Formats: structure tokens, sequence, C-alpha cells
RNA sequence: AAGCGAGAAGAACCAGAAGACCAGGC
RNA sequence: CUCUGCU
RNA sequence: AGUAGUAACAAGAG
């Protein structure tokens, strides 16, 4: 179903605490 | 049990009972290199050395339990001395030798399973094809290549987590697997290292360098990937190309990556072609990826991208229209948009040099575990409806968005230390560069955002900063929704000469405006298979090959260029050398170029043949016709503008008198024969639209004059003009 | 697209007046 | 008489 | 003697 083609960078975020 | 025995034994020595009382665990790393030896400076010498004496080699105390202390012949295999600083005795090679003849054999079928990594090398090599070898002008370029693909799925942590588990399975720890591959790939190599009497160590050192992924710097000419790096030698050379395939399978990431070059080059350089679409197809007819012929791989490649769109709708492939990013598959639902380059100053004080899109367009974006719609401006993020499946996911998404529209307070939220320029001072990618930064940290990022007022919108509800839902407040343009929307489609599309891509209805959808400018590297060698096989290099290759080009065809360019120049100019040799040059400056260029030469024709002698060569291929355009005075004509290069200065010697194109050879970017490309009609005799008259080079300034016509400004000149006065590097001349403006 | 050394959690963690009287706002 | 051939 | 070159080898330590 949902799928992501090509992730570039790092990903997800020190935002979430 | 013999270890214990060896503990009591150990104990039982006073001093090595205090050492190993005394001494820690912790001090065990420092003790474990204490070594009265120190490393040799130059093993070669005393290899050659030892290689001498009886017994140079150091083997176990118990090999001489398992060996004969000399040989049928009475050769002293071993002997009776301690190695120093160590309990291994002296050992000659013979005994070696004598192992590997009448030695204790064994099972070796688990060797290939644990050295997987070397026989890989052995298996695609052995399925290999080879093609023919070409002997061409090889630019290589050094960049960062990968010679060891690793287990892409499992980052180097978890790589070092399953090796523990596999090879050390009590020494884990505290750890646990959780990612699924970690699971299964420990799972098969446990079950296939099963009995495996080869050293723990040797085992985790192999498995480290299968799965962990290694790159490195070296100068290419092809693919990048591991499949082709590791045969680089073999493959490219200083004056030659061997047409290799390695055999085996081939990652999909490569061919996606490699099919997306092929297809922005071939685009970018049939968009200078006075039959685009027609170029097109020939250079997908006629280009092959990683030994795979270009027009079959489209059929079967789904990679989502402008350029690869366009090849499809030549083909009549139906097309997506969507593109990647952040690892989110945008589609323009609605909208349009023009690139432009255009310079901004981040939040760390760094000026970048950003490509912004102008014009209201609308997106929606489908991610592994989010979706969203996104309406943007120009740098202004309109609206943005995030549905991700958790506060992560969300997260992640908002963040693409934000980037994605290229803010200004997007652009000044950047914090610390963030580069865009890697330690080869190679420009990065500015967007993928914030989006790292960004998905490292983003708290700044929501901060500096800001907060619009939000209502009851039903099933919308805001987020905050803090990524805490709320209802009256949310980031400026920003709602999530929990109705889960979730495009796929392939919509038929005819493309027009010009590679314009249209839908049923009529509207551009792709256009080779929006394909990326950036020239990258392929991850699988690309070959193509026309009279001049350079038409999708790179910039460099092209600018070496097409002056390399017009000094062999020098004979007939000659003539041609004398009688008939207009069809000189129209030699399609040039063409992707004009999609090197900008498309803004591409005929005020050719203008200019095609003044100069008609000028030199009509002026008997000043011909200059390395000025021709110089010249001839900015006059490929139509032309333009300007008053504006050109010092230096500009080719895109990797992102830089290099300049190909009009009068003088430049490291872009260089003619060494002493040697009569043109050298182009640091590459030889040929010599000049002597041409007894060039008389160049000081007067160049090939410099400046409309104005002859006397020579030498005298300082008595005016002290100096700079180019742009010696258009003032009306006729036939003389002049002095700063033209060059810090050379001023004698110019006047030409009777006619 | 980037890519040049390592991590994870021992032990255990509130208060009542009530009554009378006086002044006072409404 | 033993040890060493980078200590 | 000779190697070699700014200081050494032409055995050294028990
Ligand atoms: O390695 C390259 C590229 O292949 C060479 C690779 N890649 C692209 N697609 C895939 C893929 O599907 N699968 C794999 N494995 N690899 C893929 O990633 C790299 C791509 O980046 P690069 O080529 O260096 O530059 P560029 O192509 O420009 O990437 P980026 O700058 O991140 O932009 C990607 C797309 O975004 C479009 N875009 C950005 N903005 C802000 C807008 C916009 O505002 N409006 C519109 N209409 N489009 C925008 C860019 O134009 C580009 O299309």
């Amino acid at each position: 179903a949902a799928a992501a083609a090509f992730a570039a960078a790092g990903a997800a975020a020190a935002a979430a605490a | 049990m013999e270890r214990i025995k060896e503990l009591r034994d150990l104990m039982s020595q006073s001093r090595t009972r205090e050492i190993l009382t005394k001494t820690t665990v912790d001090h065990m790393a420092i003790i474990k290199k204490y070594t009265s030896g120190r490393q040799e400076k130059n093993p070669a010498l005393r290899m050659k050395w030892m290689m001498a004496m009886k017994y140079p080699i150091t083997a176990d105390k118990r090999i001489m339990e398992m060996i004969p202390e000399r040989n049928e012949q009475g050769q002293t295999l071993w002997s009776k001395t301690n190695d120093a600083g160590s309990d291994r005795v002296m050992v000659s090679p013979l005994a070696v030798t004598w192992w590997n003849r009448n030695g204790p054999t064994t099972s070796t079928v688990h060797y290939p399973k644990v050295y997987k990594t070397y026989f890989e090398k052995v298996e695609r090599l052995k399925h290999g094809t080879f093609g023919p070898v070409h002997f061409r002008n090889q630019v290589k370029i050094r960049r960062r290549v990968d010679i060891n693909p690793g287990h892409a799925d499992l980052s180097a942590k978890e790589a070092q987590d399953v090796i523990m588990e596999v090879v050390f399975p009590n020494e884990v720890g505290a750890r646990i697997l959780t990612s699924e591959s970690q699971l299964t790939i420990t799972k098969e190599k446990k079950k296939e290292l099963q009995d495996c009497k080869i050293a723990p160590l040797m085992v985790a050192y192999m498995l480290e360098r299968e799965l962990v992924r290694k790159t490195r710097f070296l100068p290419v000419a092809g693919g990048t990937s591991s499949v082709y790096i590791e045969v680089l030698h073999l493959t490219q050379g200083t004056c030659w190309e061997q047409m290799y395939t390695p055999g085996g399978e081939v990652r999909n990431d490569d061919v996606d990556q490699s099919l997306i070059i092929a297809a922005r080059n071939i685009v970018r350089r049939a968009t200078v072609s006075a039959d685009p679409l027609a170029s097109l197809l020939e250079m997908c007819h006629s280009t092959q990826i990683g030994g795979v012929r270009m027009v079959d791989i489209l059929r079967q490649n789904p990679t989502e991208e402008q350029a690869v769109d366009i090849c499809k709708a030549a083909m009549g492939l139906r097309i997506s229209s969507s593109f990647s990013f952040g690892g989110f598959t945008f589609k323009r639902t609605s909208g349009s948009s023009v690139k432009r380059e255009e310079e901004v100053l981040t939040g760390n004080l760094q000026t970048l040099k950003i490509r912004v899109h102008e014009g209201y367009e609308e997106f929606t974006m489908v991610g592994r575990r989010a979706t969203a719609i996104l309406r943007k401006a120009t740098r202004r993020l309109i609206q943005l409806i995030v549905s991700g499946k958790d506060e992560q996911s969300i997260a992640e998404a908002i963040i693409v968005a934000m980037v994605f529209s290229q803010e200004d307070c997007m652009i000044k939220a950047v914090r610390g230390d963030l580069n865009f320029v890697n330690r080869a001072n190679q420009r990065l990618n500015p967007m993928h560069q914030l989006l790292r930064h960004f998905q490292k940290d983003a708290k700044v990022l929501f901060q500096n955002w800001g907060i619009e007022p939000i209502d009851n919108v039903m099933g919308m509800i805001g987020i905050l900063p803090d990524m805490t839902p709320s209802t009256e407040m949310s980031l400026r343009g920003v709602r999530v929704s929990k109705m889960g929307v979730d495009s796929t489609e392939r919509v038929v599309v005819s493309i027009d000469r010009f590679l314009r891509v249209r839908d049923q209805r009529g509207n551009v959808l792709l256009s080779p405006e929006e394909v990326s400018e950036t020239q990258g590297t392929e991850k699988l060698t690309i070959t193509y298979s026309s009279s001049m096989m350079w038409e999708i290099n790179g910039p460099e290759s092209v600018l070496v090959n097409t002056y390399q080009w017009i000094i062999r065809n020098w004979e007939n360019v000659k003539i041609q260029w004398s009688q008939d120049p207009t069809m000189l100019y129209n030699k399609m040799e040039f063409e992707p050398f004009q999609s090197l040059v900008p498309k803004a400056a591409r005929g005020q260029y050719s203008g200019f170029v095609r003044v100069l030469f008609q000028q030199m024709r009509d002026v008997l002698g000043t011909f200059d043949t390395v000025q021709i060569i110089k010249l001839l291929p900015f006059a490929a355009a139509p032309p333009e016709q300007s008053r504006m005075q050109f010092s230096s004509l500009t080719v895109n290069v990797r992102g830089s503008g290099m300049r190909i200065v009009v009068r003088g010697n430049s490291p872009v194109f260089n003619y060494n008198k002493a040697t009569k050879r043109l050298t182009v970017l640091g590459k030889d490309a040929g010599a000049l024969m002597e041409d007894p009609d060039e008389g160049t005799a000081g007067v160049e008259s090939a410099v400046l639209r409309g104005f002859l080079i006397l020579g030498k300034e005298n300082k008595r016509y005016g002290p100096a004059l700079s180019i742009n400004e010696l258009s003032n000149l009306a006729k036939g006065e003389k002049a002095n003009v700063l033209i060059g590097q810090g050379d001023v001349v004698l110019v006047m403006k030409r009777k006619r």
C-alpha cells in the first residue's frame, strides 16, 4: 500500500520529547 | 576443564597471580597491547633478512606434537626455542609446507559461507560479460563511491548487534534485535554457521565486511556501484574503457538511480536538438544501463522522475507525473511553477544559492507511514494537511513539507553546525542538507515557524510545536486529519515535438524545464552506442570530446568554416556542448561568436586556428543580435560556471605553443598541425565584436578603456582597451 | 542524496468547632 | 663458552 | 684498506 520509493536523509526528529 | 585448569595454574604463580588480581577488565585494554617489540619501519627488508634464517616463523606450542621435528629429508621443521615475547615456538617454512602437504585435513564447506563476500566477487566475475574495449579520452573525476554496499536495511549499529548475536550470543548484553531484517538475517546466519570451527573473530570480521556499508573516494568514470568499483581497474583506464557487465543480481536502487541519471542526461541533451522528440527517442533506443538496453527498462521500472516520465511518454508508456523528495512521492495535482536559482542566507550565517520554484502549486504527499495534501506558493506553505499514523510519522511529514516550502523562516531556522559542502568541498544539495539537519532536530524549526488560530474544524485537529494535538491553535497552515486520507494511477499522455507532456485535456504536465539541472553520477555504467560516443557524458567529458572532435576533423572543419560556416554551426556534434551552455546566454554567445567568425573571414589574414577551435562550439545555437561585449564564455559544469576566455590562455582551454598541443580542463585533446595561412602577426581581429586588435599599447591614443564601455567608440578611432589578464592593448573600431 | 571508532538503567518512591453577641452591605 | 642481527 | 659521509660500520654484550 502506502510506500516510499526512495527516502533520503536520516529521518526522525528530536522535537518529540 | 582445560581453561579453569590454566586459570588455577596462573593463580599458582605468584607474579601472574598478582597481575591477574590487581589488573581490572578496564585495564586489560591497556595491558593487552603491552609489547616490547616495536613496529618494523621497513618490513620488506626485515622479511627478506628473516627468510634466510632457519626458523623465521612462529607457531603455537602444540605444533611440536602435531608435526614431526624433521621430515624424511631430515630438515628440522621446528625447534625447541620459544619465541621472544610469547609462548610460541620458532618454525621454518618447511613446517608450513609439510602441513599443507600431509597435514590433518578437515571440512571446508563452511568457508564459502563465512567468506561470502570474496566468493561473491569470484562468482560475479565468473558470470560477468565482456564487451568491446573502446579507446576514448577518458575523464575520471574523483568522487566518493561504495566499495562494500553493506546490508542497506541495517545501519552500522544494527549490523554490529546482529554480529554479536550470531558470533557471541552470550556476550550480547542487554541488546535485543527489533528490526525484522535483523531477526531474519540473524536466523539464516546462525543456521548456516552451525558447527563452524573457524575462529569467531574471523567470522565477526567477515560479517562486518559483508553487512556494514563502506565508502571510498576514488577517481571513477563509469558506474559507482560496488559491482563496478571492485572491477574499476579492469573497466576504466586512462585512455580506454572496457565494456563489462558484472554477473548476478543488481540492486534495484542502483538501477533506478542510474536510469534517472541517464534520462536526465538524455532529456537535457535532447532539448538543444532541432527535433527533441526524435533525438530523445534515438538516445533511448541507443543507450544501455548496466548492460541492459534503456528502451526495455522504462517499461519495467516504475521509478518516478520527470525525466524518466518524459522518456516514458516519448515511447508511449503511461506516466505518473510524480517525483520523490524526502522519502515522499509528490504528485502535482494542480498548479504550475518555473525554476529559478536564487541566493539565501541561512540561520547559521551561511550563504546558499537555492533553486526556488515560482508559482502556486498543489501536491499530494504519499509516504510509507504518512500521507498529506499540500498547497504552496513561492517560498510560502499555503496549507498542509497530514494524516500520519503515529506522531513520529506526522512530524516527518510536517518537516518534509516545511523544507519543501523553502520558506524564509525555514531557512533561518537552521542552527548549529550545518555544512553544505562535503570534505571535498563539492557543493551538496541544499534541500537534502536542510532535510537531514531538521530531521536530526526540528525544535527550532517549529518554534520559529509560527502558530495560526484554529477553529473546531471537524476531523482536522491542529498540531502544536511540542507535537501534542490542539484544537484552538496550530502550526501556520498545518492541520492533522484523522480520516486517514490515502495517485498511483498512470495516466496516458501525449508528448509533443519539444518534449512537452500534456494529458488528454491539454495542460502541460511535464516539460524539460522542470527536469533537474544537477549532473549526478550513475550507479551502473551507462554505455552510449552512436557514432559520437560521448553524447550523454558529464560536462568535462563533453567539453574534452567536443574539442577533440574539432581537432580531428580540423582539415574539413577549416574548409567548411571558410566557405560554408552555416552548416558547420549546424553540426550536431556541438549540441551537447550547447547543453552545457546556459540557456539564457546561448543565443547571445552564438551571435557574438558568429560575428567574430564573420569578421575574421572578411579581414585578410588574421586567421587563428586556436581561436576557431575555442569558439566554434558556441556558434551552434541560433544567433541573437546584441551589442554586448563578452570577455569570457560561460559553460555549466557540475553547478559551476567555467569561463572560457575569448583572448588569452585560461585553464579551461589551453594551447601550449611549445608542444602546439591543446589541453581542455587538464586533459589533452591533441595537437594542431601547423597552418601556413594562420599568420597572426600580432593582430587577431577575432576577440571583440567590431574591433581590431592592433597589439601592444603605445600610450598616445588613450590610457586604457574597459571592454564593456568601449562600445562608445563610433568608427575609425583608435584607443587602448584593458582586455585580458591585465594586458592593455591598442584597438580600433573596424571600418565596417 | 549523504556516508570515515563505542552505550541503557541496581535498589525503591486532613482536617470540622459550635454557640452567642456586635458592626455592616444588600 | 652462552646470547643477539631493527631494541 | 674499503663502504660511507657531517657519523658511523669495519661485530657487540656477557
Ligand atoms: O540521486 C539523485 C536522484 O537520482 C539521480 C535520486 N533519486 C531521485 N528519485 C529517486 C528514486 O525514485 N529512487 C532512487 N533510488 N533514487 C532517486 O536522488 C537524488 C535526487 O536529488 P538530486 O538529483 O541531487 O537533485 P534533485 O533531483 O533536484 O533533488 P531535490 O533537489 O531534492 O528535488 C527533488 C524534486 O523536488 C522537486 N521540487 C522541489 N521543490 C521545492 C519543488 C517545488 O517547489 N515545486 C515543484 N514542482 N517541484 C519541486 C525538484 O524539482 C525535483 O524534481
